[PDB]
């Protein structure tokens, strides 16, 4: 009956060609004869992106969770039954999507680019929501499309992106283990690569310490958040590619030499939420491994620092703490701020009024820790490094707390800090 | 969570060493925003009023900023008398400073606990002590206090009166001393005795500063007691014109126009009068641009009415209207033109060129210098023209020639500000379209090789006002725009706004070429299939651009032409959405113009239909198909009007423009659905003269005034048919189509709200949560929710309603209709409910939330929020029905 | 503030998350 | 000198019983918290019964007995009731009780059976475990010709430390280190011991070799619930019910506090 | 039972006039017309209004709560005339 009844519809559109997408739209409003909806796409093709990547790809990611629903079940039961007959239009509409993949591929080019994230948006539709599992040379052909090497240009940076994040998905399509070598010949050009950074650097370097911290669903959540849909995952396949990835990708030495390149998140406050290189770093220097490692850290506290915006960020406080008792370790520990950019940065070129307070806290509470740890200093005269008394009568400590005191909703735990420190050290500031 | 944290503060306050005490207490108000609970907010402020009586000065000053910061917690403090009566304890301290600190502490807690008549003691006392602290402290707690109660205020002026008047009291304090005065609005004759007092002041007191607060607090003072209004305003004229001092005369322009910006109705023409006189006769031209500014101020309200034909406001602004400092031109040619927009009297003819002339040496005078002053003059002088020139429409050639002449010499800055004005005139009044739109055109070639800063606003000015000149299809012209934005442009951005105002003007094949442009260079490909859905969308509307007139066959093929591309559109632009910013009003627009036009291709079948399919032997009836189908589609236009209503109910965010979009839109399906009733349906009915008053249809744009002139004509067309013929003669149906192809042949005109979200709003709607509940225990719902905002909340229309609407339904029929309207009061609502579940089944539970705007205006916007609730009844109540069924 | 053309598409500065996402995307 | 980090890893959810592994924990925190399964989790249980009639060949405290260990579905209305000592009214309210009724007369010359049916409840939530809806439900008393058995009873919150009828688990199998890596307890033989299901080891190997660093790390629960409660419900209450205890000997332990200092 | 007490300010004949309306967290509003015994004027122009007012309902899940609301009259057709002021209600199954 449905046979017939696709058919009867495929005829009369077929006949008036010019109502054919008026039709598909009536399958779409009813949830009914999904079949033909799909036929009617595919015969009105017999410039860009194509037409039917549009339609499924609309169905798939819709807001509407009915049609999503509905759609699933037909690709689902297309999927299951009949044994590859190539007689359902599901064949058909699988064809012509492994014609425009095969089209697309050539490293990627300036205007393909975007039409192949398009692509992969699509497949993380079908293989995640519709449950679709694809054949081994679609499988195949897939994979030669995620290693493929773009050039580089924002579009670049989202379709590699999309590629790693539907590698993590959907690891369970690799099942080989030439495509595995091949997932990790292209992850290590990726790492080497430097351009794409100034992001997917970030979620890089995220995905890096959740792998390192076993925090799997942090990583579900992430890769969700990053396709645009919720999917899936059974992370036993997830703990293998983890096993991999903390194995021979990323070791503790190459994420934090990777983490010091990763950019610092520009005018971060409380607004901006979720994880973020500065818990990426502050977890490192929780570790101590840029000392463990040798890796220079302080050129990106500065920048971080520097870049703050008005509302205060959570982490910046628990930051600054850790980092000043790193600059605190016998045998090795990380350097501390040079005179000069202080100096500069306090100045009468602009710079936020919380990296004035942020640098001020920093200074304040490296003078009390110093005087506080001093018990325990087991080096040389020189290693403590006290500042410059001239540093501190630059310093307009009074000027920035009343600053502070202005702005007190803003910065949360940074004034208590701030008045704390001014009151132990400073009582004559304090009258 | 909330007593952790409060145990730690309590930890950190023990600690002794002051470092820490300070940190706890100044870590406390961030600890009320965290956990805002009342049992919270008393515990622990009675813990800081126990930290302040006994602790150092400096802990003390940090409760007291605490205090001062968390003054909307204060109202949630039940054990006022014991908090207060720790306070107050150390107001006995010998010691000065404790005593100051005291006393702005009593100053911050005014607002919770006034009329406590030992502190108001304390303050007395305090006023007349001799540390000069305590005396300072005791002024600003005495300003809360009067501030709150009446009864202190009353009791304090005597004293304030005989403290100024007192010899021992410094300047400088009597200087601090005098605006607690403007707190005296409590009462008529508290006010009169303080004007009294203030009089007294400035007479004996003659001094810059001491003028200059007392008659500033006395402004102050009558603004808020109203009856002191006017002679405030005569005592401020009078210290203008008298009093030579140029601070003095400052204060008076500054606070003059404070009272014309509250209460401009109450000046009389007195008042105008002699301040006009002060402006003609001062030689200062600060001065003269500051009464200007009052002068222009009053002239935007009804001041000028009540003012009110040659007079010496009317001098004056001729006068200062060609004045050398660009200021007091500006103001004065404002002046003129609120005068010329405002009457209608036969001398004021004369006064409009003179305005028109004056707007005329504006431009010349401020587009050459780029000097920020210069942008302020001139958007002054632009505002000016648009208002004159929509308010005298007869007066807006001049205005366009001399921008049209002006254009082609001013700087960037100065274009891009003139190409607004020149949009806004030209969105006004249609009449002046191919002339201006060449000269602007080849204005248009110059932006090649302007500037690299102002050359993308201007390009981008200028594409739209081109845009709005025109109103056909051009061809050589779009080569030549295209041309220059490959040339120059290379960016994109530009592009895409240019492409949007095309959208918005209705210019569909040069957008269509724009967008078409902009897929390559997109990263993200939500973004991608937005600018493909755009292209579609620009290619399916220019379709119905080669429409004809009387001629139905090419109507079909062209309306088959548009919904083939528009069908491919809202395919991509359904795959454009996204959890974050889902293109809700972009879907259901496309979807309502989808239907649209399958209904006009629909209607047009059938109307060829009446030819093409004869009647049968039947011997309305004896043309059954033809009347059915007709019967179909009007039945179809009206779901349509339906769902176009429901669109405009859910757009609450949208601009005024969109809404008016849409609801044209509706009018016109709802003039299709109206015709085909009218002339098949029920003619004899339908007996309804269209006498609206059509003269008043102020039109807002050139889009929607085709509208409202195809509508127009669709509607008297009809009513020159109302009983002429039989229902089905091929008349009605020529009328029926040719009403179709007029409505299509203006082109679709996006709005902001399609592109640009803004005002955005919504609803968490928390409730309390395959749930069972005993029968004859009725449910008890708890519903609540917060407003959320996007920026400012209140930018287009204000939210003073909820009006949640809560249903029932069984077998997951509507047994439980109820609704209640509940302001929030805080951005935050909260209600409860009672539901019946008798049925022994499962009852689904649907509750909306609607929004009664401030006007009265219902839009269901809230989210359609669903739950599942089970209803039974206990084992006992059940075996007894059983045994009782029987 | 004061305005010369009340009815602008390009007033608004910042913009809302879909316009600032477009524009920083198209900006280059 | 600060708390651990104890993730949750979950094997089996099944509607009777919960399977699941607790790491990066003490052994005293996990054993504490299978003693808070078997005692320390309240459920509402038979606990006063009023017999007005009972020609039954078992005698009153028999059928009291019982009634006290036919479990009822304690899901949410534990949370809201409060213990019967606690409730301020002088016979067993709703806020504190649930009432159940049975009068069964066999009037019939074939042999009654006293279900589980016939405790008849006053609050539909509640109810024994059985009437829920297969399985067969759980017998009184039988009853010939000519018997009766009438009474009211009142089942009242209540934790497996005072009874062992309030007891919400049948069976908590609490097991750590399989492998015996901790060597906690020492085979003569250790090839002639079955491998345990958690086992990490190969065929060959008998016990894990000995990790002198090593500590309890890793524990291995199965909690089996009778039907009162979810399983998952159990172990959640009796995360919170040890917690709450802990808190009230942190509030006491204070109090005694300022008033010695 | 709810015993309410107003103060009504310049009303000529609150006791043919003053309705007390309830309102249950439903459609139903009870209106109620208190005997003219319960409107003393202690002072010139300011009544009293001493009334006892009975409410009454089934099971509730949890505590609700009714507003309550002094009401003016007319010669029929009725109109608020105060603040509407709510109060718990714990109606516990017997
Ligand atoms: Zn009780």
């Amino acid at each position: 009956g449905g046979r017939r009844r696709t058919d009867a519809l495929r005829f009369l559109c077929k006949m008036n060609p010019s109502q054919a997408l008026k039709v598909r739209g009536m399958v779409v409003e009813e949830c009914h004869l999904p079949g033909l909806g799909v036929a009617l796409t595919l015969d009105h093709t017999k410039d860009g992106v194509s037409d039917l990547v549009c339609f499924v790809s609309g169905l798939l990611l819709g807001t509407n969770a009915k049609v999503r629903t509905w759609f699933g079940t037909f690709i689902r039961n297309g999927q299951q039954r009949k044994r590859e007959t190539s007689s359902s239009v599901l064949w058909q509409m699988r064809r012509q999507l492994l014609l425009e993949l095969m089209g697309i591929l050539p490293g990627l080019k300036e205007e393909h680019v975007v039409k192949a994230s398009a692509l992969l948006r699509l497949y993380c539709a079908l293989m995640g929501i519709a449950g679709l599992k694809p054949t081994e040379e679609e499988a195949e052909q897939l994979l030669q499309l995620m290693t493929s090497r773009p050039p580089a240009t924002p579009a670049g940076v989202r379709f590699v992106s999309l590629s790693f994040c539907m590698l993590l998905a959907f690891s369970t399509l690799v099942s080989t283990p030439e495509q595995e070598q091949l997932m990790v010949v292209w992850l290590s050009w990726m790492i080497k690569e430097e351009a794409y950074f100034e992001s997917f650097g970030e979620m890089l370097l995220l995905v890096a310490m959740y792998f390192h911290s076993n925090q799997l669903s942090a990583i579900i959540d992430l890769v969700c958040s990053t396709l645009g849909m919720k999917i899936v995952i059974k992370p036993s396949s997830l703990s293998r590619m983890k096993t991999i990835f903390t194995q021979e990708i990323f070791t503790e030495q190459v994420v934090t030499a990777h983490a010091v390149r990763v950019p610092v998140t520009s005018n971060l406050s409380a607004n901006i939420t979720g994880f973020l290189p500065i818990h990426c770093i502050y977890q490192l220097l929780r570790s101590r491994s840029f000392t463990k490692h040798k890796v220079s850290i302080k050129d990106w506290i500065y920048r971080q620092l520097c870049e703050t915006s008005t509302p205060l960020h959570p982490q910046l406080l628990p930051l600054i703490d850790v980092y000043i008792n790193s600059i605190l370790t016998p045998a090795s520990k990380s350097n501390p701020e040079a005179t000069n950019q202080p100096v500069t940065e306090q100045e009468i070129q602009r710079f936020s009024i919380t990296a004035q307070l942020l640098v001020l806290y920093y200074i304040l509470s490296y003078e009390e820790a110093l005087l506080a740890n001093t018990k325990t200093l087991a080096a040389m005269q020189r290693k403590p490094k006290s500042y410059s008394s001239s540093l501190m009568d630059q310093i307009p400590i009074k000027f920035l707390i009343r600053q502070a005191q202005g702005l007190q909703q803003e910065l949360g735990g940074l004034h208590s800090a701030l008045l704390r420190l001014l009151a132990t050290n400073y009582p004559h500031l304090c009258i | 969570d909330a007593n952790s944290a409060l145990m730690e503060l309590d930890k950190g306050l023990r600690s002794g060493k002051l470092g820490e005490q300070c940190e706890a207490v100044v870590r406390f108000p961030r600890l009320f925003q965290k956990y805002p609970f009342p049992i919270l907010i008393n515990s622990a402020f009675l813990k800081l009023a126990d930290v302040f009586r006994v602790g150092n000065n400096f802990l003390r000053l940090c409760v007291l900023k605490v205090t001062q910061q968390s003054e909307k917690h204060l109202e949630k403090i039940l054990n006022v008398d014991e908090f207060v009566k720790r306070i107050f304890s150390v107001i006995h301290s010998n010691d000065p400073v404790a005593r100051a600190i005291t006393l702005r502490m009593l100053g911050s807690l005014a607002s919770i606990i006034p009329e406590r008549k030992n502190a108001h003691h304390s303050i007395r006392q305090s006023l007349d002590s001799h540390d000069n602290v305590e005396v300072e402290a005791a002024v600003f707690a005495a300003a809360n206090f009067s501030a709150q109660s009446k009864d202190f205020a009353v009791g304090i002026c005597n004293k304030i009166s005989e403290m100024i008047q007192g010899l021992a009291t410094p300047v400088d304090l009597k200087l601090k001393l005098i605006p607690i005065l403007q707190h005296m609005h409590h009462d008529a004759i508290l006010a009169s005795s303080a004007r009294q007092l203030l009089q007294q002041l400035v007479t004996s007191y003659p001094s810059t500063k001491m003028v200059i607060v007392s008659l500033h607090t006395f402004t102050l003072l009558a603004a808020s007691s109203l009856v002191d209004t006017p002679k405030q305003i005569q005592l401020l004229l009078q210290y203008l014109k008298n009093d030579p001092r140029k601070a003095v005369k400052r204060l008076a322009i500054q606070d003059l126009k404070l009272l014309a910006n509250k209460t401009p109705h109450t000046w009389s023409r007195e008042n105008i009068q002699a301040l006009c006189e002060c402006a003609l006769q001062t030689p200062y031209d600060s001065l003269k641009l500051g009464m200007l500014s009052v002068l222009s101020t009053l002239s935007g309200t009804i001041a000028i009415k009540h003012y009110f034909r040659s007079s010496d406001l009317v001098k004056l602004a001729q006068e200062c209207c060609y004045h050398n400092n660009r200021g007091i031109a500006a103001h004065g040619v404002r002046v003129l033109t609120n005068i010329t927009v405002s009457c209608q009297e036969k001398d004021l003819l004369a006064l409009e060129q003179d305005a028109v002339f004056g707007l005329e040496s504006l431009l010349v005078l401020c587009s050459q210098d780029d000097s920020p002053g210069a942008q302020a003059t001139l958007k002054i002088a632009l505002n000016c023209m648009v208002k004159l020139a929509k308010g005298r429409p007869h007066l807006s050639q001049s205005v366009v020639e001399t921008l049209l002449t002006q254009l082609h010499s001013a700087q960037d800055a100065a274009r891009i500000l003139m190409c607004h004005c020149l949009a806004a005139i030209a969105m006004q009044l249609p009449v002046l379209g191919d002339g201006m739109l060449g000269d602007l055109m080849e204005l248009y070639k110059v932006i090649g090789r302007s500037a690299t800063d102002k050359q993308q606003e201007l390009l981008v000015s200028l594409a739209t006002v081109i845009f709005v000149a025109s109103q056909k299809a051009l061809s050589v012209e779009s080569k030549a725009v295209i041309k220059q934005q490959l040339e120059s442009v290379s960016n994109g951005w530009t592009v895409y706004r240019i492409a949007r105002q095309a959208s918005r003007m209705g210019n569909h094949d040069m957008a269509k070429e724009l967008y078409q442009s902009l897929l390559t260079q997109v990263a993200s490909e939500h973004f991608y299939f937005w600018l493909n859905s755009l292209k579609e969308f620009s290619h399916a509307e220019q379709c119905l651009t080669g429409l004809q007139e009387e001629n139905y066959s090419s109507a079909l093929s062209c309306i088959a032409e548009s919904l083939k591309f528009y069908h491919k559109g809202i395919a991509s632009l359904t795959a454009a959405s996204t959890p974050l910013n889902p293109l809700s009003f972009q879907c259901e627009f496309v979807k309502l113009r989808i239907d649209l036009l399958q209904a006009f291709s629909q209607l047009i079948c059938t109307c060829n239909s009446l030819k093409t399919s004869p009647p049968p032997a039947i011997a309305l009836q004896r043309c059954g198909r033809i009347s059915n189908q007709m019967k179909q589609s009007m039945e179809e236009f009206r779901s349509l009007a339906s769902r176009y209503g429901d669109l405009y109910q859910a757009s609450f965010d949208a601009d005024s423009a969109t809404l008016r979009n849409v609801e044209l839109q509706q009018q016109s399906c709802l003039l299709i659905s109206h015709a085909i009733e009218a002339l098949i349906l029920d003619p004899e009915s339908a007996s309804f003269q269209e006498y609206g008053s059509t003269g008043t249809a102020h039109a807002d744009s050139e889009y929607e005034r085709r509208m409202m002139s195809v509508y127009n004509h669709v509607l008297e067309e009809v009513e020159s048919l109302n009983r002429k013929y039989t229902p089905v003669s091929y008349m009605h149906t020529a009328c029926l189509c040719n009403a179709i192809i007029a409505l299509l042949k203006v082109p679709l005109s996006f709005q902001r709200y399609f592109f640009q979200k803004l005002q955005s709003t919504s609803i968490k709607l928390a409730l309390s949560p395959p749930i069972a509940v005993q029968n004859n225990q009725q449910l008890a719902l708890k519903v609540e929710g917060v407003v959320q905002h996007g920026s400012k909340p209140g930018l287009f229309r204000k939210i003073q309603s909820v009006c949640l609407n809560v249903s029932s339904t069984l077998q997951s029929n509507m047994t439980n209709e109820m609704e209640q309207r509940v302001e929030p009061h805080n951005d935050y609502f909260s209600t409860q409910f009672l539901l019946n579940f008798a049925i022994l089944g499962t009852h689904n539970i649907t509750v909306e939330s609607s929004v009664k705007d401030a006007n009265g205006i219902v839009w269901k916007t809230g989210p359609r929020t669903t739950i599942f609730v089970k209803s039974l009844e206990d084992p006992y109540s059940q075996q007894i029905r059983l045994q009782q069924q029987q | 503030d004061v305005s010369v053309w009340e009815e602008n598409w390009e007033d608004d500065i910042v913009q809302d998350d879909f316009n600032q996402q477009l524009r920083l995307e198209m900006f280059r | 000198p600060y708390a651990n980090q104890p993730t949750v890893r979950i094997t089996e959810l099944t509607d009777e019983n919960v399977k699941f592994i607790i790491e990066n924990t003490d052994l005293a925190v996990a054993n504490s918290i299978r003693r808070v399964f078997i005692a320390e989790v309240p459920i509402i249980a038979i606990d006063w019964v009023q017999i007005d009639a009972n020609s039954s060949v078992l005698h009153d405290e028999f059928i009291a007995h019982r009634l006290g260990l036919i479990p009822l579905t304690s899901d949410d209305i534990v949370d809201k009731l409060q213990y019967s000592r606690d409730c301020t009214c002088e016979e067993f309210c709703p806020e504190c009780s649930v009432e159940f009724t049975l009068d069964v007369r066999c009037n019939e010359d074939q042999t009654r059976h006293v279900t589980s049916r016939d405790l008849i409840s006053n609050s539909p939530r509640v109810i024994p475990v059985t009437s829920r809806n297969e399985q067969d439900d759980i017998l009184i008393v039988k009853l010939r010709k000519g018997q009766e058995l009438r009474l009211r009873a009142y089942a009242k919150k209540g934790f497996g430390k005072e009874h062992a009828k309030w007891n919400p688990t049948a069976g908590v199998a609490f097991e750590y280190d399989p492998d015996n890596a901790l060597r906690h307890t020492v085979y003569p033989k250790p090839e002639e011991w079955p491998k345990s299901e958690y086992s990490e080891l190969d065929e060959d190997e008998s016990q894990a070799p000995y990790d002198p660093n090593g500590k309890p790390e890793r524990f291995y629960y199965n909690v089996e619930s009778c039907g009162s409660l979810r399983p998952e419900t159990i172990v959640l209450s009796a995360l919170s019910g040890l917690k709450k205890k802990l808190s009230d000997l942190q509030t006491q332990l204070s109090h005694e506090i300022q008033s010695d200092v | 039972a709810l015993d309410v007490d107003a103060t009504l300010e310049h009303v000529q004949d609150p006791q043919n006039t003053v309705k007390v309306q309830v309102l249950y967290p439903d459609g139903q509003a009870q209106m109620i017309h208190p005997k003219p015994a319960d409107f003393r004027n202690p002072g010139p122009g300011r009544h009293r209004l001493i009334t006892q007012v009975y409410l009454s309902h089934t099971a509730w899940t949890e505590a609700c709560q009714v507003e309550v609301r002094l009401l003016l009259a007319y010669n029929e057709g009725t109109i608020p005339f105060s603040k509407p002021v709510k109060v718990y209600i714990m109606p516990k199954p017997a």
